[PDB]
RNA sequence: AAUUGAAGAGUUUGAUCAUGGCUCAGAUUGAACGCUGGCGGCAGGCCUAACACAUGCAAGUCGAACGGUAACAGGAAGAAGCUUGCUUCUUUGCUGACGAGUGGCGGACGGGUGAGUAAUGUCUGGGAAACUGCCUGAUGGAGGGGGAUAACUACUGGAAACGGUAGCUAAUACCGCAUAACGUCGCAAGACCAAAGAGGGGGACCUUCGGGCCUCUUGCCAUCGGAUGUGCCCAGAUGGGAUUAGCUAGUAGGUGGGGUAACGGCUCACCUAGGCGACGAUCCCUAGCUGGUCUGAGAGGAUGACCAGCCACACUGGAACUGAGACACGGUCCAGACUCCUACGGGAGGCAGCAGUGGGGAAUAUUGCACAAUGGGCGCAAGCCUGAUGCAGCCAUGCCGCGUGUAUGAAGAAGGCCUUCGGGUUGUAAAGUACUUUCAGCGGGGAGGAAGGGAGUAAAGUUAAUACCUUUGCUCAUUGACGUUACCCGCAGAAGAAGCACCGGCUAACUCCGUGCCAGCAGCCGCGGUAAUACGGAGGGUGCAAGCGUUAAUCGGAAUUACUGGGCGUAAAGCGCACGCAGGCGGUUUGUUAAGUCAGAUGUGAAAUCCCCGGGCUCAACCUGGGAACUGCAUCUGAUACUGGCAA
């Protein structure tokens, strides 16, 4: 029900940093990125069309830490909502509670944020939410409880929040350790390199 | 079978007997009427019709003939006597 | 008013009764073609005025025999 | 007899009762003539918990309908407004 | 706001293009099987043998209808050990109550199953010739008598089941008599038709001093309405077969008699000789139908498990009786097959209610708890009953959610596998280090489903009455099966928690070793006869994940039945050619109609489900509010271009 394995291996099959070990240090430096996703990893794949579509879906799931039935349900919900299904799908992945806890700098990675969410260290709107996939509405206040406030992790995580780009659709404020999800993220406000038409076309075959 | 169905069995037998007797007397009076119409007798059949009328209305009221049937009888028989008289 | 139908006499020979074919003109559910379609009805008439090949209007009433729940109102167009 | 009565429709350990007008010898969640309101015994402490069409209820009691003890309790709860 | 909706590929050939079949990639399931398996929420769970059933429950209730006392607990009276003050025993239905019985109501609901039924069914829309317990409104009546019969007692038959005979008693049981309509018959005149009391309380009066009498509540009867439910009719629609073309004598219609609640060949007598049928009758095979479900871009195709509406069935075949309602699942009668008891004379039974067995099968669950809620029956109510229902148990059967940690960590450790022996890879993976405690485990706290019901008051209404009863407030104890509940807090420690398939192409993911046309694999193409990316193992990777594969089944892809949306010179496909009936289509102008067509309105298209916008469960699944939708049918109002009818 979640991955639990070598993370930088997943980041190495995709060829791109999936932010799976954000943590203390800088850019990887001990990954052997691009070089060998397994034993025959030095081989160029010469990847197919199914391979590029598949590999795009796997990039997105392995970023946000979602498995397939849950992702597939996000595609069905993004499909039925009015508008653009790629952009709706990223809006559904960005409203996840573990993601919003990661974006605010409360967790160093999304797995650490998922353990903060999971171990009842996070309230939304003054109610404790235990669930990684809670869908944070706009104009909500998500914060850390009094237990697990001033624990080392979150402090260190806010320390590495300043190294990243400070997302526009949040009120990050780390003094009180509370945040406000203000609006839904625009497609132009996130990541610029994921090709969601490939995963629309992957599920539409 | 072991219940209050035994009581409904015995009551329905008792009421079967009662209703069979009253139903049989009613039918014999109506046979008096259109068995007097079998011969060309006007006032004999009118006497029999006056003899059957209270019992057919009465068995309609008691609940075993369901009064429309009551009406039919007297209606049909009235027709017979003014087919005759 | 009353709901009535129009049709033509298809046969005649029965003892104070008649039988009338009705032409409903209904679209096919799959193919979208308007197709003629009949409905033969045993229709009552007192004193059997309408003969074969007529056109007659017809209303629904109580049952008068087996099938027969229909009775005429107006004989039109008898022309031989 | 026609009865204005409740009919259990929510999930397990979470009932939502819909008050209907049924011929009384039908099943509980079976055939009804018309539904006329609802009653959620939880709902949350928000706004309603219960709405209930008093005009149609007065129509059916005018016709001869009977009312169960809960529906009588709900009409005694929502009296005219509160 | 409520349709944002459509993918291909492999294989005919030396190669090609086309045709064309086969096959694969998706979604789904009441699933089964194999390997594996942590938790929870919500659902689902005999698809086969409508096979046979042990055992326990599944329908009772009312003494405020009645005679009554079998118990239980009191009361009165008597007698006794007598502690002259408490026990023991006895007569009394005197009382709260109540076994058995009569009687009223319910056992036609609820619950099960899908055998039969291809149209006496179902769906949609009309209709007329109807009945309707309980419930409600209105108008009125509710007077006066009689004979019985259970129970009971006494005999008595029978192994039992079950009876018989003779007496006794009651009623809201039964029967007359009176009374009689805006009721039935009748054109009228007229004729005729019913009933039942019980309970609470009481000032005065009368008491045969039991109670009359007054009042209230409730019940009875008659008629007309209403609501609900049911019966009947019509039209359209709802499988396959023409290698099934004729079927039908109560058959088709009429008249009259009978019958039903009601029309009707429903039935009978007579008369006519019809009726149905290629727009598919009749026969045969199959089948419960629908809202819906699955698939689909859609049109369609398949299906109709759960949930809900309708029908049918209740061991098998038939029949009626009682009743408002049945031709009756836990009723009666007969017959039959099976099983059982027997004293051999005869008797008894019916899980397709809920659990459960045996069998059958690839396959499907506990002989649980409670009536606390919702509903039902009975009752004035209290309450009693409820295997409906609420819940719990078992099962990864499905859907949904969460977990198996998190960060750091290069000596790129050891070991495995490969190696062009340089190294590469497993791999930040592990170990180390630093944190976190979800869920499981342990200990505390603790909502909500609980509204009612009971006991006292106070006021109002009624009344002769400050009683009784009804209604409304107030107060007082209370009412939870689930349930060591949901949820909250604290404890200890990463501590209890990852498999399954695949890796030649389709199709994401590669090498080594073993085997050598073998062993074996395979959905199709096809691999294997010595260096096999296809077999078996290992390392590595890929996909899914408490699941994963295989199998079965459906739709898709399949434009390979083509209505949307195909073809026919040579690929399959133009009758050998004509004439022509039914059928289909029909030049051109004007007028009328308005059937098709179009527009609007109204009634209906059950609720749930799908869709949209919201709301509640920490979220989700789930539940839910409002709308849209249900593409239809009927009626009314219009328009008249096109099609049809009619006239020229």
């Amino acid at each position: 029900a979640r991955y639990l394995g070598p993370k930088l291996k997943l980041s190495r099959r995709e060829g791109t940093d999936l932010f799976l070990k954000s943590g203390v240090r800088a850019i990887d430096t001990k990954c052997k990125i691009e070089q060998a996703p397994g034993q025959h990893g030095a081989r160029k794949p010469r990847l197919s069309d199914y391979g590029v579509q598949l590999r795009e879906k796997q990039k997105v799931r392995r970023i946000y830490g979602v498995l397939e039935r849950q992702f597939r349900n996000y595609y069905k919900e993004a499909a039925r909502l009015k508008g653009n299904t790629g952009e709706n799908l990223l809006a559904l992945l960005e409203g996840r509670l573990d993601n919003v806890v990661y974006r605010m700098g409360f967790g160093a990675t999304r797995a650490e944020a998922r353990q903060l969410v999971s171990h009842k260290a996070i309230m939304v709107n003054g109610r404790v939410v235990n669930i990684a996939s809670y869908q944070v509405s706009p104009n909500d206040v998500v914060s850390i409880r009094e237990k697990a406030k001033k624990q080392s992790r979150v402090k260190a995580a806010l320390e590495l929040a300043e190294q990243r780009e400070k997302p526009t659709w949040l009120e990050v404020d780390a003094g009180k350790m509370e945040g406000t999800f203000k609006r839904k993220p625009e497609r132009s406000d996130l990541s610029a390199d994921i090709n969601e038409h490939l995963i629309v076309e992957l599920y539409s075959k | 079978n072991i219940k209050s169905a035994k009581k409904r069995a015995i009551q329905s037998e008792k009421a079967r007997k009662h209703n069979a007797s009253r139903r049989s007397m009613m039918r014999t009076f109506i046979k008096k009427v259109y068995a007097a119409i079998e011969a060309g007798d006007k006032a004999a059949a009118q006497k029999a019709f006056n003899e059957m009328q209270p019992i057919v209305d009465r068995q309609a009221a008691k609940g075993l003939i369901h009064k429309n049937k009551a009406a039919r009888h007297k209606a049909n028989l009235t027709a017979q006597i003014n087919k005759l008289a | 008013k009353i709901r009535t139908l129009q049709g033509r006499v298809v046969s005649d020979k029965m003892e104070k009764s008649i039988v009338v074919a009705i032409e409903r003109f209904v679209k096919h559910p799959i193919y979208g073609k308007f197709i003629k379609r009949t409905t033969k009805l045993h229709v009552h008439d007192e004193n059997n005025e309408c003969g074969i090949g007529d056109v007659v209007e017809i209303r629904e009433c109580r049952p008068l025999s087996k099938t027969k729940s229909w009775t005429l109102v107006r004989v039109v167009e008898k022309a031989v | 007899m026609v009865t204005i009565r409740l009919a259990r429709h929510g999930a397990k350990k979470r009932p939502f009762y819909q008050v209907v007008v049924a011929d009384s010898r039908n099943a509980r969640n079976g055939r009804f003539i018309e539904r006329v309101g609802f009653f959620n015994p939880i709902a949350s402490e928000k706004e309603e918990g219960t709405r209930l069409d008093l005009d149609r209820i007065a129509h059916w009691v005018g016709q001869g309908a009977t009312i169960s003890d809960r529906v009588a309790a709900l009409i005694k709860e929502v009296n005219k407004a509160a």
